[PDB]
């Protein structure tokens, strides 16, 4: 839990830049320490499903970590609980091109910026490279019966 | 093959740095270490911690009240014992695989078949004379040869390998390269009367006319500068210098006038730093691996240079 | 066109080519992705003085076929 | 001594912090003894292994298992008793060393091994207003630079990574080099054996036992059998345990079945050569250096991965409560374990096995080390900090070590020090107020309004205990943190010498406080500021 001076000020504007001025629906808030503080380090989100979306109507929890590289490094996010999508691991990891610092991700770029292409990948999954092998299994096969799980975990997750 | 779990266990941290190869060079390496003073303590804790097969003390002299108080290698209240004999205690306890022995007898006096058991010599505030005829032993028994000496906040290293062959890692991996030393007698007679020799003098530090200085003065009043005569030491030093630079053809004023500040008593920093400097050369001649420095090393404890020089051929 | 030699602390000898105008942030960042290392890491120095991002080899005065030397910070010991 | 009398008696007076005593730690005691330096604090956590002794001198073979501080304390009295050594057998994190702590040294002097600990004592003593001396080591190589607030750049200005991270689906899904494997194997471990961790969860969770494929062929049964969530993914670690940890299932499951449900997923196979699952019936069947410095075949891996696994199961039991492992170099088991699994991972992803020299050289991040290196440096720094000292931190540089003399005949490579970065966020100046207030009487809503609002004149403050971790202690939304305003600064672990930030939201400025604890204050006042 222990960051670094860099990370901690990034982390400080980071949260009052979002405070400021956010999406509609989506929720990135610092997580409730057991003691009654909140971390800076480990933040609570909540994605909201597109509207016009098989995704529409449901608020998908989201956790962020950062290490004491941050910006140096992405964040990890991964999903509470791990919910069905080609491109999310079965522990609930979202593999995501922006959120690797060898591929796409840039120390420049914000929390609100990796939450929105999350939402994005949400939206449309890429194929080239899953991470289910059953999501993708029946996204490749069969889109109907992908689209009626989509619908009925997003109805799970109505908040 | 012949190193042992205990031995891998303890050395592992160097194995992963230099190859179990060289380790085993090391394992069958005697090296004879004159001297015993600060930087002389500091050579041999190096190359005891490094795993030598032997190292031999040698120090005709005994503790002095002028000595510093601490020593790392001599407990206190020993004055008076001989050098060697003090620090042998620690010098053991510090590696229970090295065979650190201790020689009381001066180095003038031993003969040639005396350094053949050796096959690496390191020297330490030895005189001139002294460095050229234990050199030349070396060099006619194919012994690598060392010397340095600290003094204020300047140190030197000096090497002697002949003809060595060493391996060292390709850029792109072990290539196979030979480099030829040159004699004391030419290193520190190295004519200065030549349009390359000018070019030279002008890119060579400075460092190498303040050693000659002292050499010098160490060869006329039998011992280093000390800090309780630093009016008397000083001036002779200044005179010296002047003597020195004007016997080659050279102008004294590259070398400050205030080199005798920076150039009095024994610092643990600089012993530190020059002692570590000279074992890796030592570490490195016996192992065979990475290409040693030139047959010069020069210090500077106030700017903070470590420069390597080749001079002689 | 003026070729660049960019040696390590390890004498790891790497080959360069920039332009005459252009800034050497360029190299930096190219000499940090082919070495797998960040740049932030690393200091380049030109005969003792560190490059920064805005310099260019007219400032300095960069010759074909010049040496550039690299220093990595260890994290250790 | 050959030091001027105005230095001796900064140095035989003065008091400094050697913060680690390893190899480059015990060099550098051994130096600022022999310098003239009386009082010297010695903090190290770790305790002595066979491994330190070819880099540490103070420490021996009768030593081991013994703290690192109290030893070298020890070794260092047995040449000179002069010495005021103080040993701490404990972090530097530790939140005890606070800037109060920091305030007494002249002198603070970096002998760390990783940047964390470097961040926070860099922190501390810009805080504290202290010079300190940073020095790093790296086999042949290492520097040694200065840091001043305000003055130089402090270990923030120009940041570094603290470790390096991999992707997530790369190391489960698609390795490419050994390292990946490795810590692969790692990450398995920690799943199979140590604490709850999503992002350690390399091996996929479904219904594992058995032995299934062509999910494409039979999807339509596959999804009539199962719902969204897929009967919630049957844990690997909770199936493991239940299973008794026996060697042969968790075989079977990581390298035969993982294996074919990584091929599975057919479009990621497309430009690389797909993985070839391993059955453990047909490994077995199959039929000079150190002895660690030996590749194995793919049978004798298998075996000691069983092995291994036996060892880890039986510790498990013996461990009380069912304590969670952690993941060690150092134990043969756990070691044995990771080496294991990345040899056979690196088999089935068609790459070259390593050897256990190998495989603990890269999972441990060991760095190799060397006693000429770590002299070379101690010199060094107590030559810096001498500098320092006397009033000469002009005349301070950054000093380079090379394996080899650069073009320009250096071996050590002095560079002048760059003045701080101006927006650095940690070395920046800030406003740095101090109240003295009764720490066990006060209450969050107090400091929030009656010293804060109103005292400093904040319209919508929240504060941050930087206790380095970043947590915050009151927040400006109006929903947040109104649980704990009741409660007493003391129960945040808020103590003489901690600081805590506030910054507003409206009036854009921050400010530093520190605080004091005093139990005489008067009834009057439960706060006073000081000048
Ligand atoms: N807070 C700390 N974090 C990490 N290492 C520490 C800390 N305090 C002291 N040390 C020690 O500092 C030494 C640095 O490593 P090395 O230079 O490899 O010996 C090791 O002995 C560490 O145990
Ligand atoms: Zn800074």
């Amino acid at each position: 839990s222990h960051m670094s001076g860099i990370a901690l000020s990034r982390l400080a504007q980071e949260r009052k830049a979002w405070r400021k001025d956010h999406p509609f629906g989506f929720v990135a808030v610092p997580t409730k320490n057991p003691d009654g503080t909140m971390n800076l380090m480990n933040w609570e989100c909540a994605i909201p499903g597109k509207k016009g979306t098989p995704w529409e109507g449901g608020l998908f929890k989201l956790r962020m970590l950062f290490k004491d590289d941050y910006p140096s490094s992405p964040p990890k996010c991964k999903f509470e609980p791990p919910l069905f999508h080609p491109n999310v691991y079965p522990s609930g990891t979202v593999c995501l091109s922006i959120l690797e610092e060898d591929k796409d991700w840039r120390p420049a770029i914000t929390i609100k910026q990796i939450l929105l292409g999350i939402q994005e990948l949400l939206n449309e999954p890429n194929i080239q490279d899953p991470a289910q092998a059953e999501a993708y299994t029946i996204y490749s096969q069969n889109r109907v019966e992908y689209e009626k799980r989509v619908r009925a975990q997003a109805k799970k997750f109505a908040p | 093959g012949g190193i042992s779990e205990e031995e891998a266990a303890q050395y592992d941290r160097q194995i992963r740095l230099w190859g179990l190869e060289a380790q085993k060079r090391l394992r069958a390496s005697r090296v004879l270490l004159v001297g015993l003073k600060g930087l002389g303590a500091e050579i041999a804790k190096n190359l005891i911690l490094a795993g030598v097969k032997g190292l031999t003390m040698l120090d005709h002299e005994q503790v002095t009240p002028e000595d510093p108080g601490a020593q790392f290698l001599i407990r206190t209240g020993s004055v008076g014992r001989n050098r060697a004999e003090a620090s042998l205690e620690r010098a053991q306890n510090l590696n229970p695989m090295v065979d650190v022995k201790v020689d009381t007898e001066d180095i003038e006096k031993k003969p040639e078949s005396f350094f053949t058991q050796f096959d690496a010599v390191c020297l330490t505030c030895c005189s001139r004379d002294v460095i050229v005829k234990v050199d030349q032993i070396c060099h006619k028994n194919s012994i690598k040869f060392f010397t340095g000496d600290v003094f204020g906040y300047h140190g030197y290293t000096f090497a002697n390998l002949g003809e060595h062959e060493f391996v060292e890692e390709k850029t792109k991996t072990m290539v196979k390269k030979k480099v030829v030393f040159c004699p004391v007698k030419e290193a520190l007679e190295v004519d200065w009367s030549s349009e390359k020799a000018k070019a030279a003098l002008k890119r060579t530090t400075s460092d190498y006319f303040l050693l000659q200085v002292l050499l010098k003065f160490r060869t006329d009043k039998g011992r280093d500068p000390s800090s309780d005569t630093y009016e008397e030491d000083s001036e002779l030093l200044l005179q010296i210098r002047n003597d020195v630079l004007d016997s080659l053809g050279i102008s004294p004023d590259l070398l400050p006038e205030d080199f005798v500040r920076y150039c009095f008593s024994e610092m643990a920093p600089v012993c530190a730093v020059v002692g570590g400097i000279l074992a890796q050369e030592i570490v490195k001649a016996l192992s065979q691996r990475d290409p040693p420095h030139n047959n010069f090393f020069f210090f500077d404890g106030m700017k903070g240079n470590g420069i390597v020089e080749c001079l002689g051929p | 066109y003026i070729k660049l030699k960019v040696i390590g602390q390890d004498s790891s000898e790497i080959h360069f080519k920039v332009k005459m105008t252009t800034h050497l942030k360029k190299l930096k960042e190219s000499y940090c992705q082919r070495q797998g290392v960040p740049m932030n890491s690393l200091r380049f120095l030109f005969e003792g003085q560190r490059i920064a991002d805005n310099h260019t080899p007219k400032e300095l005065g960069m010759e074909e076929e010049d040496v550039i030397e690299v220093y990595q910070e260890q994290t250790g010991g | 001594r050959g030091l001027p009398r105005e230095l001796a008696e900064a140095v035989a007076g003065g008091r400094v912090l050697v913060v680690g005593a390893g190899g480059i730690g015990c060099e550098l005691l051994k130096n600022l003894v022999l310098t003239g330096f009386s009082h010297i604090d010695l903090i190290d956590l770790d305790t002595i292994d066979v491994s330190n002794l070819n880099r540490q001198f103070l420490f021996q073979k009768k030593h081991v298992g013994r703290s690192k501080a109290q030893v070298a304390k020890e070794s260092v009295l047995q040449f000179y008793p002069k010495a005021n050594i103080v040993a701490y057998h404990d972090s530097i994190m530790n939140p005890d060393y606070n800037v109060e702590f920091f305030r007494q040294f002249i002198l603070v002097m970096n002998a760390l091994d990783n940047r964390a600990a470097r961040n926070h004592v860099n922190r501390m003593c810009l805080a504290a207003d202290v010079p300190l001396i940073e020095s790093g080591t790296a086999g042949y190589l290492g520097q040694v630079t200065t840091i001043k607030k305000g003055v130089t750049e402090c270990y923030e200005c120009h940041p570094k990574p603290t470790q390096r991270t991999f992707p997530g689906c790369t190391i489960r899904n698609t390795p490419s080099e050994p390292i990946h494997c490795i810590v692969w194997a790692k990450y398995l471990f920690n799943q199979l054996f140590g604490e709850e961790d999503a992002d350690q969860e390399v091996s996929p969770d479904r219904a594992d036992p058995e032995a299934a494929w062509e999910p494409t062929e039979a999807e339509a049964r596959a999804r009539a059998s199962n719902e969204d969530g897929d009967i919630k993914r049957i844990s690997t670690k909770e199936w493991a345990k239940s299973t008794g940890y026996d060697p042969v299932k968790l075989f079977t499951k990581l390298f035969k079945d993982d294996i074919r449900y990584l091929l599975t997923m057919d479009k990621l196979w497309r430009k690389r050569k797909p993985p070839v699952p391993l059955d453990w019936a047909e490994v077995q069947s199959q039929g000079l250096g150190l002895k660690d410095q030996q590749v194995l075949d793919v049978k004798s891996y298998a075996r000691l991965f069983s092995k291994s696994i036996e060892t880890l199961r039986v510790h498990l039991a013996e461990k009380g409560d069912g304590a969670e492992l952690i993941w060690d170099k150092d134990d043969p088991s756990a070691m044995d374990f990771v080496t294991s699994a990345a040899n056979l991972r690196m088999h089935i992803f068609s790459m070259n096995m390593k050897s256990r020299f190998d495989i603990k050289s890269m999972a441990g991040n060991i760095i190799p080390a060397i006693a000429t290196t770590n002299a070379v440096i101690a010199g060094l720094i107590v030559l810096e900090g001498l500098k320092i000292l006397s009033g000469k931190i002009d005349q301070c540089r950054t000093i380079f070590l090379n394996k080899q003399p650069n073009p320009r005949k250096k071996l050590l490579v002095p560079c002048a020090l760059d003045p701080p970065n101006p927006n650095c966020y940690v070395c920046a100046s800030k406003p740095e107020v101090t109240v003295r207030l009764n720490v066990h009487k006060v209450t969050v809503l107090t400091l929030q309004d009656k010293i804060v609002k109103e005292k400093f004149a904040m319209v919508a403050p929240d504060v941050q205990i930087e206790d380095g971790k970043g947590t915050i202690l009151i927040s400006s939304e109006e929903g947040e943190t109104e649980a704990n305003n009741h409660k007493k600064l003391s129960e945040f672990g808020i103590r003489n010498g901690s600081r805590l930030q506030a910054d507003d939201f409206l009036q854009d400025y921050t400010l530093l406080i520190n605080i004091l604890h005093s139990e005489d204050l008067g009834k009057d006042v439960e706060f006073e500021v000081v000048g």
